[PDB]
C-alpha cells in the first residue's frame, strides 16, 4: 500500500519489520536492559545479545522486554542487536562436567576445553512431590568424628552449616569430599558411589584455586565438579550458580546415582537477589531483602531428595553454608534456611579460638534423621557418647569444685575431656568410619580416663596405625557386617589391650 | 504527566506554524512556584549555579538544569513571584 | 470467552479479553502450555484488561498466548470421597491413585457465616500435654495458635496433637500444609496410613479404596510459587465446611504455618501494583486474614476446631503479621528459643501463653487457683533474674530462694516427652491426665516437693516418675 | 485533558478558527485508515531504530504526496519532538471524538 | 445526593447493628425515624461546662484512685490480654442497679459497645455476657469485624459517636466505648494506602491525629441550656511491649483526659485488674 | 563523537548523541571551560542519552555544551616515571613539576585474573619486621587490615614497608590516598622526601629528575566530588598492576581509607537514584568491593 515510500528512504526498513525474533536494545543500566521486539520470546528465555553476552527474559511487559544480563554492563549498548535462542535458561550435565571448573552457565575456566553435552536440562525446574520421594535409611561417610558420631548427615538429607566466618566451614565441606575416595575406587558401581558438587558463590577466588589444588593433590576430582561464582563476577550469576550444580545433581538423582551438592555461602546469593530486587526499583523489606527470598532457598533447597524404589533409588543431599555475624542466628536468613533444612551444624569462634578444631558445638547441632543415617556399629557408640557429653555439659557448670565434689562428678568431667579431646581432627586429615567406631569403643570404655588430655591426640594416630597393620580383617568384618557382634567386640578388646600393654603414656 | 511546552498555549502557536523563537536564551516564563522553588522554561544558556531576577527585582539562583525545564530557588519569599511572570538572566 | 496475554511479571499475569470480562476470583486457563495453568483474577484495569495470579510457574508463556474462562472461581471437590487423599490447591491429586470421584464441589471463595449463625460454647480438649491443659486450656470448637520462631518444636507439637486427639477423635479431620517441608508431608502421610487414620487398599485392577479413612490432605509446598501458597487454606477450608454444613460433624484442622499465606500476597502485591505497608507487608494484611480466620468458627450446624502453627520471623513477636494473628484465636501458646536451649520440650512460654478458657466458670476454682499461683511463682521467678545474673543468688533472702527453687522445678516439671520424639530422644512417650498435674502443681507449690533435687523433675510426667528418679538419683 | 486530548483539543480549536475543519478531518481519517491498513506505518511510529531526522523526512513526503495542510504537519512534527508520535491514532480518534 | 449517615434512637437499644445501622441480630428491622451524618463538627467552647459527675465504673481502683466523669474522654491503654475489655464490659454492667431504679432519663446512662477488627465470636460473647445480666435493654452495639471491609472500621466508631449524639444533644447521658481504635487506624491506613495516597510515619498518613481528634472531641458536657446531656468516651488500644512511645499511642494520650494503663506483671503477680496507678491518671 | 549536554543534576550530568553512543565506563571530555572536565559514563537511558558522573565541579555548565568521547575508559598513564609522582584519578599530576612522561597507559576498569593464571601456592612477605614476621605474618597476593589512626606511628612503619620491600624483594610500591586531608598529604610527601622514599633532584634548566624512587602516589582529595573518590583505588590499582605483569615484581598497594571508598560508591548510587540498600550504604557494596579486591 504504502511500503514503498519506507523502503526507498529508510533505507533498509524491510528487515526491521520482524520484530518476533529479532530485537533491539534501548536502555542499559544496573545489570537490567530493555528490548524493543521479542513478541514471541518465552519467560525465562536466553537472550542473546550482539557481542555474545547473554541474559535471560526475566519480565515481559506490554511493549519492552526487560532482561537480566549474564555478565557487566559494558558488552551491552544502546542500538544492539538482540536475538533468541529459542530455549529457556539450561546447563550442560551428565558425565564430562567430572573434574572440571566451570561458570554459572556451564562454560569452563580451568583451562581444558570444552565440555560434552545432553539435551541441557533446565536451571529454575519444580522439585518433587511426596509419593517418589522416601525417608532417609543410609549414611553419608562425612570422614569428621563428630558429625558421622553426634550430628550424622543422611543421603537425601539437607543440613546446614552455620557459623561466623573463619571457623571450618569450608574445611567441613573438603573433607566430606575428600573421603568418599576409598568409597568409590573400591566399588566400581555406580548405585553405591557418591559423586560431589562444590559451588563457590561471592568467594574469593585464590581460595576456590587453592581448593581445587588441595583436591587435585589427593585425587579428588575425578568424580567432583566446580561451580564458580567469584565476587568479581556479576549477581546475576551469584543468583544462578546454586541452581545451575542443583540442575547437575538432578541428572546424579533421576539416574539413581547419589550426588551431595555444597553451597558456598548461600547468603551471598541472597545478597545478590538483593541487589538485583532493589536495582529493579522493587520494595524493600526486613533488612532491606524482599519476600522473595524464602521463596529462591526453598526452590532451591527442596530439589535434594531421596527417591523412591520406583523413581530409580537416587539421592541428593545438601549442605548448605551461612556465615553469620557475631553468632547471631535470630536475624531473618539464618531463620529461613533453618526452616528450610532438615538439621544444623553449629560451629563458634570461642572453640575455634582456644584451639578446638572443628569448632562443631553439640547443644545447638541438632539432626532430625539422627540414628536412621547411621550404621549399628556406630550407632551402639555414638549413642553412649552423646550421654556422657550430655552429662558433662550438664555438669561443666561446677568443674573448678571437682576435688569438693563426688568421684560421681568428677569422673563425668573426666570422661567428657577425654571425648572432647577425642572429637579434634586435622586438617585435611579424614577417617574411615571402621576406624571411628575402633577409637570411640577405646573411647567410651575408660581406656582414655586415666590417660592424659594431651596424649589423646598422638595415641590416636598409634592406634590406628597399630590397627591397619594386623587386625584388618576387623576392619574388614565392621565393614561388611555393619555390626559390632560379640566376637568382634571381643577381638577389640584384646587389640585395645594389647596395644596399651606396648605402648607407654603419661598416664 | 505534561511537559511545559505541552500546554495548551504554545501548542497553538506551533499547530499554527508560528515560528516565534525569537525569544533569546536570555528570557524565560515561570511555569510552576511553590516552598520557595520555582521552575521556568527557557533560558537555554543559563549556567549552573548563575544568578536570575524576576519582574518583581528578586533574585535566585539555578540549580537543577532539566532537559525541559530549569530549578531555581528563591532569595525571598513566593508571595512575589507568580505563574506567567518573567526571568532574565544576570 | 477467549482471551490475551499481554504481560507477564514473575507471578503475575495481565490477560486482554475483546467481548466480555470475566469477575474478580474467576479461574482462567492457559492453552498452550504443557501442565494445566490456572489463573484467578484480582484486578480490573480498563481497556477490557485483566490482572491475574497464577497458580503454577510462568516459565514458558508468551506474549499472546489464549486464555479460556471458567465463568466461575476455582473449584474444588468435596464428599467422603477426598478423605485418605491428597490433593493441591486447584482440586488435582497428587497422591497417585487416581482421581477423585466426588459428586460436589465447592468454591475457594465463600462468604463467612453471619452473627446469628454463632454458638459460642465452651469446651475442653484432652491434650495430654502438662503445660497447655493447666495454664492455656484448649477450647473445643475454637482457633489456637502456636507462635514460635525456627526450632522451638512448633511441628512436633502439631504432630503430638494429631496423635493424641484426632486418634482419640472418632470425628473427621483435615490438615492444610502452606509453605511447609515435603519431607514432614510424606512422613505424616505414612504415619496416617500407619496408624489407620487413612485406610487405603489396593483393588486388583489397579484402583484403590480408602473407605474408612478420616483425614483429607492439602499441600501446597515450599516448592510451589507464591499463588498457590496464598490459595491453599481456602481449599482446605471449603473441605471443612462441607463436612461441619451438610455433614454437620465436628472437624479438626491443622494449618503449618498460616504466616506463609501472608507472605505470599507480601511477595505478589508488589506486582499487582500496590503501595508497600510498613515492613513491605501488604496493606491488605488484616483482611485477607480475617476473611480466612471467620470462615474458621464453630455454628449452630457443626464446628470446627484448628490449631494453627504462626511462624515469627526473627523471633521478633511485634511483626504486623503474628501481631494480626493474636486477634482472632480463642487460645495462645507461644514457643520461645531461651526455653529451648534450656533443654525444656516443649518450649512454651507460660507467662506469653494465655487463653479464654481458664476463667472459673469453665474450669474449676482449684485448676484456676493452681495455675494462677503458679503464674504468680514464674513471674516472681522472672522479676529476679537481672540481680541474679549480675550479683547472685546469695544476695536473695530465703523467701526468695524458695521462690526461685520452686520455680526451676516448676518449669523442669512442665517438661514433657513425647512419643514422637523417641526418634531422636530415646525415652518413651508419657500421656499425662489434667487431675494428676494439678495434683504435681499443688504439691510443688505447697513445699511438698522440696527436699527433691531439681534435674528429677526433667522428662518425667507425673510425680512418681519423679520420685522414682530422685530415688534412683540418691545413688 | 490527556496528552491526546491535549493535541487534540489545540487542533480542534486551530482549525476551527483560521484554516479549516473538513480538511484535516479528511487527512486525520486517511491517515488513521493507513494507519490500520498499512501494518507498517505503525511499526514505523513506534520503531525506535527510525532516526528523528528519517521520521520527519517521510512525514514530509507524505505531506508532499498526498492533500495535506501545514497545521497537521506541525501536529506530526511536534508529536516527533516530544515523543508522542505513538499516540497519533489516539488522537485522530479525538479528533473524530470532538463528531 | 446523601452524605454518609446513619439511624439514631431508642430503636437502637437491644440492637446489634453494623456500621451503617443495618441490623445483623437477626430480628426485625430498625425502627428509626431521624437520621445524623457521621463526620461532624464537634460542639464549640461555650456549649459546654466543667465536669462534675461520676461514671460509676464498678471497679474499687478505677472510681477512687482514677476517676472517670460524665463528659470525659478516657484512654484504656494496655497489652494484649490484660483485662481492657472487661474494664469496659464491667462499666457497662454495672448501670442496671442505677437504671432499674429510677424512670428519669437524666439519671439514667446509656452505652455504646463499638466493636472495630473483632471476630463474631467475641462479639457474641459479650452480647451473651450482657444478656445474662439483663444489660442490653440500655445498650448497643456496633460491629465492624475484620471479616467487613476496612471502611466499615473505618466508619463504625462516628457511627456510634452520632448514635450517642442523640443522647448527648437530648439530654441523657450515655457511655461510648471504641474496642480498639488502633485496627481503625490499621483500616484508614489500607484505605488510604489502596488509594495511592502516599504514606507516612510506620505507613500510616499524617491524617491519624484528625481522625482521632475527630471522634474524641465530640464527647462533651453541654450546658443547662443544651439540655444538659454528656457523651463519656472509653477508647481502648493495644500497645506491643508496653511501648507507649509508638505513634498512635502517643498521639491518643495527647488528646484524651485521663489513662488507665494495664500491665501483664502486674497482671501475673496477683493483680486483677492490672491497673499501674502510677501512670494512670486523671 | 560528539555530543551535547542536555541536562545536569549536580555532580550528575546527562548527554544527548547522534550516533554510535558510548559504552558504558567511558571517558567524556567537555569543552568550553577551564578545570578539565572529565564525565564517566554509567547508564543509557534512550533518546541516544546517556548519564554519567563528573569527576570535578559542574559549576559553570550549560545545556548544549559540546563534548567529546575519547573512547576509552579513564587510562591512567604507567611506567617508571609515574615514581615519585603524585596523579589524580584522571591520571594528570598535582605535584607542580611537569607532565608524566609515559609510554603507556592502562584503563583503570580492567578485569580480574582469571582462574587458570592465578597462583595456588602462597607465600610470606618477608618484611624484616620481628612482630610482623612473628604474631601476624603476612602474604604474598593478601590484604592486611592495619587498625590504627595518629599517634602511633604508622607512617613510619608504611615507609619501612616500602623501603624494605624495595630493598630485598626489589618491588616498588604505590600509596593511594581515598578521601584524604590534603595537609596530611603534604605532611606525607614531605616525609617521603626526608627520608629517601622520593628522590626530587632539581634539574639545571628548571625540571626536576626524579631518579630511583620506591613508590607512586595518587591522590583523591577530600574536596573531590563522589566519582573521583570512587575512581582512585583502581588508578593506582593499575598502576600497579603495571609492575605486577609487564616488571614481574611484587608489589605493595597502600588504601588509606577503604571505607572511604566504600562511602563515595554509596554516594553515587544515592546522586543517580537507586534504591539504598539496609543500612543507606548502596545495593553494590559487595560486587564493587570484589571488583577492586579480586585484581
Ligand atoms: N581441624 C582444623 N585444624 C586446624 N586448622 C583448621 C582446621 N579446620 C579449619 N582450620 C583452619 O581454619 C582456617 C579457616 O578455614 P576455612 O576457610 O575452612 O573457614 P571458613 O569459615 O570457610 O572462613 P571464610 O569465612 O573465609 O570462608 C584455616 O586456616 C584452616 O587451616
Ligand atoms: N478482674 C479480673 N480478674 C480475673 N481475670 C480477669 C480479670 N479481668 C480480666 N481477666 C481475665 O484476662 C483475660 C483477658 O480478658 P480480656 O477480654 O479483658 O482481654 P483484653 O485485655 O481485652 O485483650 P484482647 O481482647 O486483645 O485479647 C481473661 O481470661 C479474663 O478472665
Ligand atoms: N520435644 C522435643 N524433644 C526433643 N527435641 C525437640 C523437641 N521438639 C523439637 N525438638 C527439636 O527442635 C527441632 C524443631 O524442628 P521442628 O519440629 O520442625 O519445629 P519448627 O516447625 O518450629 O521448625 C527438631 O529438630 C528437634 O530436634
Ligand atoms: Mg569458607
Ligand atoms: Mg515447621
Ligand atoms: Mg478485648
Amino acid at each position: 500500500e504504502m511500503s514503498r515510500l519506507l523502503e526507498e528512504r529508510i533505507a533498509g526498513w524491510k528487515t526491521q519489520t520482524s520484530t518476533e525474533e529479532v530485537g533491539r536494545v534501548v536502555s542499559v543500566g544496573d545489570g537490567i536492559a530493555r528490548l524493543f521486539g521479542l513478541e514471541g520470546v518465552q519467560a525465562g528465555e536466553l537472550v542473546e545479545f550482539q557481542n555474545g553476552m547473554t541474559g535471560m527474559a526475566l519480565n515481559l511487559e506490554t511493549d519492552n522486554v526487560g532482561v537480566v544480563i549474564f555478565g557487566d554492563d559494558r558488552s551491552v549498548l544502546e542500538g544492539d542487536s538482540v536475538k533468541r535462542t529459542g530455549r529457556i535458561v539450561d546447563v550442560p550435565i551428565g558425565p564430562g562436567l567430572l573434574g572440571r571448573v566451570v561458570d554459572a552457565l556451564g562454560n569452563p575456566i580451568d583451562g581444558k576445553g570444552p565440555i560434552p553435552a545432553k539435551e541441557r536440562r533446565r536451571v529454575e525446574l519444580k522439585a518433587p512431590g511426596i509419593i517418589p520421594r522416601k525417608s532417609v535409611h543410609e549414611p553419608m561417610m562425612t570422614g569428621l568424628k563428630c558429625v558421622d558420631a553426634l550430628v550424622p548427615v543422611g543421603r537425601g538429607q539437607r543440613e546446614l552449616i552455620i557459623g561466623d566466618r573463619q571457623t571450618g566451614k569450608t574445611a567441613v565441606a573438603v573433607d566430606a569430599i575428600i573421603n568418599q575416595k576409598e568409597i568409590n575406587d573400591s566399588t566400581d558401581d555406580e548405585s553405591k558411589k557418591l559423586y560431589c558438587i562444590y559451588v563457590a558463590v561471592g568467594q574469593k577466588r585464590s581460595t576456590v584455586a587453592q581448593i581445587v589444588k588441595a583436591l587435585e593433590q589427593r585425587d579428588a576430582m575425578k568424580y567432583t565438579t566446580v561451580v564458580a561464582a567469584t565476587a568479581s563476577e556479576a549477581a546475576p550469576l551469584q543468583f544462578l550458580a546454586p541452581y545451575s550444580g542443583c540442575a547437575m545433581g538432578e541428572w546424579f538423582r533421576d539416574s539413581g546415582r547419589h550426588c551431595v551438592i555444597i553451597y558456598d555461602d548461600l547468603s551471598k546469593q541472597a545478597t545478590a537477589y538483593r541487589q538485583m530486587s532493589l536495582l529493579l526499583r522493587r520494595p524493600p523489606g526486613r533488612e532491606a531483602y524482599p519476600g522473595d527470598v524464602f521463596y529462591l532457598h526453598s526452590r532451591l533447597l527442596e530439589r535434594a531428595a531421596k527417591m523412591g524404589d520406583k523413581s530409580g533409588g537416587g539421592s541428593l543431599t545438601a549442605l548448605p553454608v551461612i556465615e553469620t555475624q557475631a553468632g547471631d542466628v535470630s536475624a531473618y536468613i539464618p531463620t529461613n534456611v533453618i526452616s528450610i533444612t532438615d538439621g544444623q551444624i553449629f560451629l563458634e569462634t570461642e572453640l575455634f579460638y582456644k584451639g578446638i578444631r572443628p569448632a562443631i558445638n553439640v547443644g545447638l547441632s541438632v539432626s532430625r534423621v539422627g540414628s536412621a543415617a547411621q550404621v549399628k556399629a556406630m550407632k551402639q557408640v555414638a549413642g553412649t557418647m552423646k550421654l556422657e557429653l550430655a552429662q558433662y555439659r550438664e555438669v561443666a557448670a561446677f568443674a573448678q569444685f571437682g576435688s569438693d565434689l563426688d568421684a560421681s562428678t568428677r569422673q563425668l568431667l573426666t570422661r567428657g575431656t577425654a571425648l572432647t579431646e577425642l572429637l579434634k581432627q586435622r586438617q585435611y586429615s579424614p577417617m574411615k568410619n571402621s576406624v571411628q567406631v575402633c577409637v570411640l569403643y577405646c573411647g567410651v570404655k575408660g581406656y582414655l580416663d586415666p590417660l592424659d588430655p594431651k596424649e589423646i591426640s598422638r595415641f590416636e594416630s598409634l592406634f590406628i596405625d597399630y590397627i591397619n597393620a594386623n587386625h584388618q580383617d576387623i576392619l574388614k568384618t565392621i565393614e561388611t557386617e555393619k555390626e559390632l557382634s560379640e566376637k568382634t567386640e571381643a577381638k577389640l578388646r584384646a587389640a585395645v589391650d594389647e596395644f596399651v600393654a606396648m605402648n607407654e603414656f603419661k598416664k | 504527566k505534561i511537559s511545559p511546552s505541552e500546554m495548551s498555549r504554545l501548542l497553538e502557536e506551533r499547530i499554527a506554524g508560528w515560528k516565534t523563537q525569537t525569544s533569546t536564551e536570555e528570557v524565560g516564563r515561570v511555569v510552576s512556584v511553590g516552598d520557595g522553588i520555582a521552575r521556568l522554561f527557557g533560558l537555554e544558556g543559563v549556567q549552573a549555579g548563575e544568578l536570575v531576577e524576576f519582574q518583581n527585582g528578586m533574585t535566585g539562583m539555578a540549580l537543577n538544569l532539566e532537559t525541559d525545564n530549569v530549578g531555581v530557588v528563591i532569595f525571598g519569599d513566593d508571595r512575589s513571584v507568580l505563574e506567567g511572570d518573567s526571568v532574565k538572566r544576570t | 470467552n477467549h482471551g490475551r496475554i499481554t504481560q507477564v511479571i514473575g507471578a503475575v499475569v495481565d490477560v486482554h479479553f475483546d467481548e466480555q470480562l470475566p469477575p474478580i476470583l474467576n479461574s482462567l486457563e492457559v492453552q498452550g502450555h504443557t501442565n494445566r495453568l490456572v489463573l484467578e483474577v484480582a484486578q480490573h484495569l480498563g481497556e477490557n484488561t485483566v490482572r491475574t495470579i497464577a497458580m503454577d510457574a510462568t516459565e514458558g508463556l508468551v506474549r499472546g498466548q489464549k486464555v479460556v474462562d471458567t465463568g466461575a472461581p476455582i473449584q474444588v471437590p468435596v464428599g467422603v470421597e477426598t478423605l485418605g487423599r491428597i490433593m493441591n490447591v486447584i482440586g488435582e491429586p497428587v497422591d497417585e491413585c487416581g482421581p477423585v470421584p466426588a459428586k460436589k464441589t465447592y468454591s475457594i471463595h465463600r462468604a463467612a457465616p453471619l452473627f446469628a449463625d454463632q454458638s459460642t460454647e465452651p469446651g475442653l480438649l484432652q491434650t495430654g500435654i502438662k503445660v497447655v491443659d493447666l495454664l492455656a486450656p484448649y477450647a473445643k470448637g475454637g482457633k489456637i495458635g502456636l507462635f514460635g520462631g525456627a526450632g522451638v518444636g512448633k511441628t512436633v507439637l502439631i504432630m503430638e496433637l494429631i496423635n493424641n486427639v484426632a486418634n482419640k477423635h472418632g470425628g473427621f479431620s483435615v490438615f492444610a500444609g502452606v509453605g511447609e517441608r515435603t519431607r514432614e508431608g510424606n512422613d505424616l502421610y505414612h504415619e496416617m496410613m500407619t496408624t489407620g487414620v487413612i485406610k487405603r487398599k489396593k483393588l486388583e485392577d489397579g484402583k484403590f479404596d480408602f473407605t474408612g479413612s478420616k483425614a483429607a490432605l492439602v499441600y501446597g509446598q515450599m516448592n510451589e510459587p507464591p499463588g498457590a501458597r496464598a490459595r491453599v487454606a481456602l481449599t482446605a477450608l471449603s473441605v471443612a465446611e462441607y463436612f461441619r454444613d451438610e455433614q454437620g460433624q465436628d472437624v479438626l484442622l491443622f494449618i503449618d504455618n498460616i504466616y506463609r499465606f501472608t507472605q505470599a500476597g507480601s511477595e505478589v502485591s508488589a506486582l499487582l501494583g500496590r503501595i508497600p505497608s510498613a515492613v513491605g507487608y501488604q496493606p491488605t494484611l488484616a483482611t485477607d486474614l480475617g476473611q480466612l480466620q471467620e470462615r474458621i468458627t464453630t455454628t449452630k450446624k457443626g464446628s470446627i476446631t484448628s490449631v494453627q502453627a504462626v511462624y515469627v520471623p526473627a523471633d521478633d513477636l511485634t511483626d504486623p503479621a503474628p501481631a494480626t494473628t493474636f486477634a482472632h484465636l480463642d487460645a495462645t501458646t507461644v514457643l520461645s528459643r531461651q526455653i529451648a536451649e534450656l533443654g525444656i520440650y516443649p518450649a512454651v512460654d507460660p507467662l506469653d501463653s494465655t487463653s479464654r478458657m481458664l476463667a472459673p466458670e469453665i474450669v474449676g476454682q482449684e485448676h484456676y487457683d493452681t495455675a494462677r499461683a503458679t503464674q504468680k511463682l514464674l513471674q516472681d521467678y522472672k522479676s529476679l533474674q537481672d540481680i541474679i545474673a549480675i550479683l547472685g543468688m546469695d544476695e536473695l533472702s530465703e523467701e526468695d530462694k524458695l521462690v526461685v527453687s520452686r520455680a526451676r522445678k516448676i518449669q523442669r516439671f512442665l517438661s514433657q516427652p513425647f512419643t514422637v520424639a523417641e526418634v531422636f530422644t530415646g525415652k518413651p512417650g508419657r500421656f499425662v491426665e489434667l487431675p494428676e498435674t494439678i495434683k504435681s502443681a499443688q504439691t510443688i507449690l505447697r513445699g511438698e516437693c522440696d527436699d527433691l533435687p531439681e534435674m528429677a523433675f526433667y522428662m518425667c510426667g507425673g510425680l512418681e516418675e519423679v520420685r522414682s528418679k530422685a530415688v534412683k538419683m540418691a545413688q | 485533558q490527556t496528552l491526546e486530548g491535549r493535541y487534540a483539543s489545540a487542533l480542534f480549536r486551530v482549525a476551527k478558527k483560521k484554516n479549516q475543519l473538513e480538511k484535516v478531518y479528511g487527512d486525520l481519517e486517511s491517515v488513521r485508515n493507513a494507519l490500520k491498513d498499512s501494518s507498517e506505518f505503525r511499526l514505523f511510529v513506534d520503531s525506535p531504530a527510525v532516526s528523528v531526522q528519517q521520521k520527519l523526512d517521510v512525514l514530509r513526503q507524505l505531506v508532499n504526496r498526498y492533500k495535506f495542510d501545514p497545521l497537521t504537519g506541525n501536529l506530526l512534527t511536534t508529536l516527533v519532538e516530544n515523543k508522542r508520535l505513538p499516540m497519533l491514532a489516539r488522537v485522530a480518534d479525538a479528533f473524530d471524538a470532538m463528531y
